[PDB]
């Protein structure tokens, strides 16, 4: 289980103008982009601390998981958590032969649990020696304006405040970042072992 | 009679009636599932078949067919009625008296029928989806239906296992709490705390190698037991505990371990179940035994032989337990010949005649 | 105990050739003429006379299915078991008198009827009574004694009138010019039950007097209708599928039309 | 009163073995913050290392490293045993009560009221089984006889039954040591057809 | 055997049915594994083989095969149907009469035919991918299959192991419990704590080679037990404790092993479990062993041997337990002959004919 | 059980003429100077963050709750609490034949427990592998004023919030945003198998 | 050169409760087969 | 039914034997990379 991104975010689809409206930076000056290079640095630094604090993904960027052995004899939850479409289960080889194969394998959607359970009763086998990645393209939406509000906020509220200040300065709202991050988090209580 | 021609109408004429839905379920969970419920009927099944029985027709008994003997019909036919209320003999007929095949047919695929005047018609066997119909319309009737007795049915028994079946519940999922529990647990015999200097912070593993190799050599094990395990600045043991340790239902399974073997009848004593001692020193349990459980018991179906198969007979014929020379009733037995015996003012012919002996 | 609705129980079955039948269909075996024999002349070539040609009517042998959701004070097996059987024998009765074709038995209306006088075999044959509304103003129930004596003497060995309740009443308010009534005299009696010397069955399922329908029939239905049937009824009590509900499947499988179209006549209240 | 006692709090126990969650601990994550979740990557290395080296009888007492942030609370499961024992097993025995069959013969525990079995199944045959067996042959012995023509007396045997053996030994070693009255004197007195 | 037909079809005649997969898995796990279930078969197949019979056929039971006694034939066969509720008989015969060779064939390799009518056409003893197929379309039929009661099952037994397997999975895993309980714990009799100045301070090698020598001689050991041990500032000692010492899953192992015990059917007393006083003097407890699980397990096999080795010979042979010189059943030998030897009114060989001897 | 909206607000909907007045009428600077498609992007924060808390939805958008399992024999809980009228109960298969259903199920309305509540005992089963689906429109009204103006005034005081101060800066009202949420939060007691 | 691991019983079974007017009989045995021993099949290319 | 799946059975998982993939169904013998004889490794099966 490795779960590399196989594209990152174009950048462009990041708002980046509409970042600036937050933070007030200034209306009609005739410069209004020396900050362009720095606000998409705290744009994806801050979503990448809510990508992993909720395990969701938000740009709905493409995905390449690749693991070795099924977690469960079926079941195979994934851990980006919004997904849809999931491409391709090509199962490698030992080495060199990558095989994709329709399997008879189904996708359950879920924010909660984004199963991809077979229906064979047993996922596609494993040759021994060999991974088995899965492309998928999990997220909420393609632009901006396909994503949870709130969650849009708490990019805002917490990219905000890395540009407000730069280095570990410490410094009570009511729906502050973590408020609204928490509806968005995974609520887990199994340790065992299924 | 009068009656039983509504109460059929009401039913359905014709038309196969199942009753019990879980039967089929409770042996599995409640027969070769638990000990208690498995030693219950096989301590009661063992016990009819082993009482010999008082009449030609015997022949048959001792002989029903191969592979079957007379001891292992009784065992089949008393554990079917244990598990499912109802004993059900097929009985095969090449010859027009004493039908040389007796088979225990098993009581959890076969359906009454009602017919028209509400006694029985119709018996289906129905295994997969293929069924026989035998038929009632006849004299010899080919399968005596042995019923226990059930108070709201018409047509089948109560089976003692559906009225354990709450207790049963209990003593399988509390024995399997405790398989489960010395499985799924997680206990520590400690925890070796490292926070540091900030309120978090791992251990690199360089470091963490060392920890390790100074727990499994010289701290795990009963060879370590008690070294006494400095900690320098940041780290700390803290022991943890594993708070209920025995007991794990262990009084609710044997309250419910003592009503599988009430429900049945068998003491306490004879299953081997802790417990109070109700009885004092087994001439009595067993003599209990074979008094409220077996011989009320075998003397039923015994009455269900005697008249089913003296309808393939020309002359009726009774068949009773013997309710001698069984060993258990030996206490039974001194009781009344030491009563007898030591009367001296009646002379010996009569009470030859009380003791049941071949007069002289 | 929980009550319902009684309902009409009466259902045609207890007079109809109820046979039992185990394979997919019944097949009864009709000739449709007669043998044609003619008085033979004494020198004449008196060769092949005729011979009967034999019908198979077909008896579909249908199913009927009701399958209601279960979702201590009284016990739903039982009652469940005795709502569903009645409806059962109710729903069938239905089929018996007015089914059609498709998925049914095709009751005995519903079988292309030709004027009593004009009758051929395909067809059952009726008797108008006078004006479209009700019975005939001048004489009543001259529609009811030609409709017995227009049948055949063979057949009125046992034959039964089949009316539902709402013309039954409509026979029994008929009066003589005193208004006396003809059936059942006084206000004392009660139903006879013994129309014309013939017995009566209270069939809900047949029609109300109308402009054209035929309310009243008569017939030795032991040879004109066959109920083929299978006697028992399926139980499964199931365990799976709805949690919530048990759902129940219960089910009887059931055929049946007309075996002699000379046995039923009509009264088919027209001119 | 008492049934519905005795079934529903042995169904109780049952329910109880069927809802509930017991867990052997916890392994409270909180963080640098006082919530925090972990990621996949690291929550699949936590099942891994619980579900090989920790769980299950074989690993039972490992010392179990907690770094920063992590802490195991066990938890406990503190009414264990008995769970409305004392009270089904004394509705077991008012139920027991108005039937009256005695508690030693049904099987269920409790204190020793009567002895040795020859004493409780003799006061079984004599409180509530002859006295109904004697009140229903009573009224075979009337309806009955209405059919005949001469009425019929129909009563139990109250001999060669043999729970009331306590009650024949006592009553034949009395008469049968009464030496002062003779041979036919005494026939007469245990039911004996004299000779 | 009318109805025989219509079961025969669903399993599918002329396939083998193998029934219970985990048969040989409960033998590695609840007879080698635990010595409760190990005791519990071994006292019963020994107890079964020492059992004298009544019957020429004895000869043959007397001297089996080569390497393999009469003693030891019952163990092997009793041995397989408490262990997997099947027993198997093979009869060689090269001669046509009494087949001279008895082997008992295991029932974890052995499976089931059922045929036309139901009733076995085949045993197939399969090891490796090699098949044998013995044939039962004739009339000496070369196997005598005996069956422990099953009510659900309708070709196997149902081996009274099942029917304990969750209390042997307790009682296997409560035992592993305190073993690797003894072999992963690490207490510590205290620990050396030393902060420092700071919160974190380690103490130098210097220090820490200081530290050990002091406590490795002056402090640890019987021979040091209570020295008074100067701390001075930064360190302290804090002594760990070990709160659960005794007793981990001790009652309910107690109790697993007693219901392992109840299973077979032996009571506590002889096997030797803890529990409480149940059977009083082992004259009760040695008696209800050899009645209600050795007498009539042997009864079941014996008078399975006594249809199936007659089937060989023209005559049909009985042959029964002997219920007589076994040396546990005393208790109801001295209680009929002291009994009947008491009874002074009856004549002399009017007891002899009671007490079964030759009268003269 | 994805449970994605079909479509969003229209953004017309929302009281941006009316949130310029909670922000600054009758006490202020003037109407001053407030980027006006910015205070939009403020309502639509404060919205989801209600909208999360409260589970309720306020607006009356159209939902799509497209689930493979039943959870019981027939209840189905719907999450979005005040519903009205469910547009279809559409039952797709593994392939996707999407054959609706008419009849068989009455939706119960309520603001506790919504249901599906189908009728006698019988839901329509679930073709193996195809997934359920259910089209609803939950919510109050179609416009702002149809809402409860308690829980509306809790959206303005969490949209004027995040316009007053952007980062996560810390700051025990009698009625604040939380003492008006709670009661439209949904009380539940059961983390149990029913 | 060839092991099979199966589960030796074909388990079949009606249920007409998934399709009510129906039967649906289900019949099911599971079989795995891999070579065990390389050196131990050998097999003709009609090639070259 | 359950003669004409006993039958389908023991055919298909005998195509399986021989000509089946590794995934989803037994791997025969003839799909596993093969190599001419004299050449022989071990993970390969050996022809003429």
């Amino acid at each position: 289980m490795m779960l590399n991104e196989v594209t990152a975010v174009p950048g462009t689809a990041l708002p980046v103008a509409e970042f600036r409206d937050h933070l007030r930076l200034g209306t009609g000056f005739a410069d209004l982009g020396a900050e362009d290079a720095a606000l998409l640095s705290y744009l994806r630094a801050a979503i990448a601390a809510i990508e992993g604090r909720t395990a969701k993904a938000l740009i709905s960027r493409g995905f390449r998981l690749a693991l070795t052995a099924w977690r469960w004899g079926d079941m195979q939850t994934l851990p980006i958590a919004p997904v849809a479409t999931v491409t391709a289960l090509r199962l490698v080889d030992a080495a060199g032969v990558e095989t994709p194969v329709a399997a008879g394998w189904r996708l359950v959607p879920d924010m909660a649990r984004p199963r991809i359970e077979a229906l064979g009763a047993m996922l596609p086998m494993i040759p021994t020696g060999g991974r088995v990645e899965i492309d998928f393209t999990a997220g909420f939406g393609a632009s901006w304006s396909a994503l949870p509000v709130d969650l849009a906020q708490a990019v805002f509220l917490l990219a905000a405040q890395y540009y407000e200040l730069r280095h570990d300065g410490a410094a009570a709202m009511p729906f502050g970042v973590m408020a609204l991050i928490e509806r968005w988090r995974t609520v887990r209580v199994l340790g065992g072992r299924p | 009679s009068v009656t039983g021609r509504i109460v059929a109408m009401a039913s359905g004429a014709g038309r196969p009636v199942w009753g019990p839905r879980d039967t089929v379920s409770l042996m599995r969970t409640g027969f070769a599932g638990n000990p208690v419920g498995f030693r219950s009927v096989k301590l009661i099944a063992e016990a009819t078949a082993a009482v010999p029985l008082i009449c030609p027709v015997l022949d048959l008994l001792r002989r029903p067919n191969a592979g079957q003997g007379r001891a292992e019909l009784f065992e089949a036919l008393i554990g079917q009625i244990l598990l499912s209320g109802n004993g059900y003999l097929e009985a095969v007929c090449p010859e027009p008296g004493v039908p040389r095949e007796l088979h225990v047919l098993r009581s959890d695929r076969m359906a009454v029928v009602p017919g028209a005047d509400g006694w029985p018609v119709g018996y289906d066997y129905t295994v997969g989806g293929r069924k026989h119909r035998f038929d009632m319309t006849g004299h010899p009737d080919p399968i005596c239906h042995i019923k226990s007795f059930h108070p709201t049915d018409d047509h089948y028994g109560l089976s003692p296992m559906q009225a354990a079946a709450v207790a049963l519940d209990v003593h399988n999922a509390a024995s399997a709490w405790s398989k489960a529990l010395l499985d799924n647990a997680a206990r520590p015999s400690g925890a070796i705390i490292y926070k540091g200097a900030d309120g978090q912070g791992v251990l690199a593993p360089e470091q963490y190698e060392r920890l390790i190799f100074e727990m499994e050599t010289h701290h795990q094990g009963a060879r370590n037991a008690g070294r006494p395990m400095l900690l320098e600045g940041g780290l700390d043991w803290k022991p943890m505990g594993f708070s209920p340790s025995d007991m794990e239902f262990h009084e609710t399974k044997a309250a419910a371990a003592r009503e599988i073997a009430l429900a049945f009848g068998v003491p306490p004593m004879l299953i081997g179940i802790p417990g109070d001692a109700t009885y004092a020193n087994y001439a009595e349990a067993n003599r209990a035994f074979y008094r409220l459980t077996v011989l009320p018991l075998l003397t039923r179906v015994s009455a269900a032989l005697a008249w089913w198969l003296s309808g393939y007979l020309g002359a009726q014929i009774e068949l009773k337990p013997d309710l001698d020379q069984v060993p258990a009733l030996a206490v039974e037995r001194d009781q009344l010949w030491a009563r007898i015996g030591a009367a001296g003012f009646l002379s010996n012919s009569e009470k030859r005649v009380l003791l049941g002996l071949p007069p002289t | 105990t929980i009550r319902g609705v009684l309902r009409s129980t009466a259902s045609l079955r207890q007079i109809a050739s109820v046979v039992n039948v185990e394979a997919t269909s019944f097949d009864v075996l009709v000739d449709k003429t007669d043998m044609g024999s003619g008085w033979a002349s004494e020198t004449a070539a008196l060769s092949e006379t005729a011979t009967p040609q034999i019908d198979r009517i077909t008896i579909p042998l249908h199913e009927l299915a009701a399958m209601p959701k279960a979702s201590s004070a009284f016990d739903i097996e039982t009652w469940l078991a005795n709502r569903i059987a009645d409806k059962f024998a109710r729903a069938e009765a239905a089929a018996f008198i007015s089914g059609d074709g498709v998925d049914k038995p095709t009751g005995f209306l519903t079988k292309t009827k030709v004027a009593n006088g004009a009758w051929a075999w395909g067809s059952l044959g009726y008797v108008a009574t006078g004006a479209a509304g009700d019975f005939a103003a001048v004489n009543a129930s001259d529609a009811v004694v030609d409709l017995v004596y227009a049948l055949g003497a063979e057949y009125r060995a046992n034959a039964s009138f089949v009316m539902n309740s709402k013309t039954a009443g409509a026979v029994r308010k008929m009066k003589d010019a005193d208004g006396r009534f003809l059936w059942a005299d006084s206000l004392a009696a009660g139903e006879p039950a013994r129309l014309m010397g013939y017995p009566v069955l209270i069939a809900e399922d047949m029609p109300d007097i109308a402009a054209n329908a035929y309310a009243i029939a008569f017939g030795d239905f032991g040879n004109g209708y066959t109920i083929a049937e299978r006697p028992d009824l399926r139980v499964l009590r199931d365990p799976f599928s709805a949690k919530p509900h048990v759902l129940f499947y219960a089910s009887k499988r059931v055929g049946g039309d007309v075996s002699d179209f000379a046995a039923i006549k009509l009264l088919k209240f027209a001119a």
